[PDB]
């Protein structure tokens, strides 16, 4: 689900 | 033919941009400075991927018009480049000139830090491919960023929109190459072309890793998302 690399582009 | 001051704008932001990345003086010296195990070299090369992954996000971030695509190609257009910009930086850094006998000692210890012997003869064809162009910084940085930006990535819904923000960085390079080397024409394609060899690395990449000659292959939660480890 890419959390770490969602985190880092959303915030 | 000459660059217009808007592409010349874009030049240098994309050049600021790229400069907030590692020194390759600093990367190159700890290297040559002394010999580490295989265990060492694997958790430095573990720390410098878990960095440069941190470090391309926030260069992708300031890409013009990176922030106006749909959230799901942004992730997508980011996994599908981040092993391929971080062999792109490797090529750089390897092929910065150096002191007599070190580039040398700097290959040696590449060759003997862990890695399988199946993958250093294509790493090393790669690297002396890339330098066989004497590509400048800003070539660099502008193919770094249209690795970013391929809209022939896999999993991309809207190729279109993907396509209309490398275009003007396809543009601007290509005027470089013939403002750099007027004397060799195929100087374009031939930057071009290594983008191809650069997507054959994509495909061992988790091999790479999991064959490293080490007992225990650790890695950190973001580099298991990039890296498919
Ligand atoms: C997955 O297999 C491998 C194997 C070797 C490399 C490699 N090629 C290099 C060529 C150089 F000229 C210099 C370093 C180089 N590396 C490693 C590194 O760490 N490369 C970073 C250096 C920092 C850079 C950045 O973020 O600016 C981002 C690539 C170190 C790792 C420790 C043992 C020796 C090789 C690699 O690079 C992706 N992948």
């Amino acid at each position: 689900d890419h959390q770490l690399l969602r985190y880092l582009l959303d915030k | 033919m000459e660059l217009t001051p808007d592409q010349q704008t874009l030049l240098h932001f994309i050049m600021d941009s790229y400069n907030k990345q590692r020194m390759p003086q600093e990367i190159t010296n700890k290297i040559l400075k002394e010999a580490f195990s295989a265990e060492e070299n694997f958790l430095i090369l573990t720390e410098m991927a878990t960095n440069h992954v941190q470090v391309l996000v926030e260069f992708t971030k300031k890409l013009p018009g990176f922030q106006t695509l749909d959230h799901e190609d942004q992730i997508a257009l980011l996994k599908g480049s981040a092993v391929e910009a971080m062999f792109l930086r490797s090529a750089e850094i390897f092929n910065k000139k150096l002191p007599s006998g070190h580039s040398d000692l700097l290959e040696a210890r590449i060759r003997n830090s862990g890695i399988s012997d199946e993958y250093i003869t294509p790493m090393f064809s790669f690297y002396k491919s890339i330098g066989e162009l004497k590509m400048t910084q800003e070539e660099y940085a502008l193919l770094t960023a249209i690795v970013i930006l391929s809209p022939d990535r896999q999993y991309i819904k809207d190729r279109e929109a993907v396509e209309k923000l490398q275009e003007p960085l396809l543009d601007v390079l290509q005027k470089l190459c013939k403002i750099h080397q007027p004397e060799n024409p195929q100087h374009f394609a031939c930057l071009l072309g290594r983008l191809t060899e650069l997507r054959t690395f994509n495909h061992h990449h988790a091999e790479m890793l999991m064959s490293w000659r080490v007992n225990d292959h650790k890695f950190t939660p973001l580099l298991c998302e990039i890296w498919d480890v």
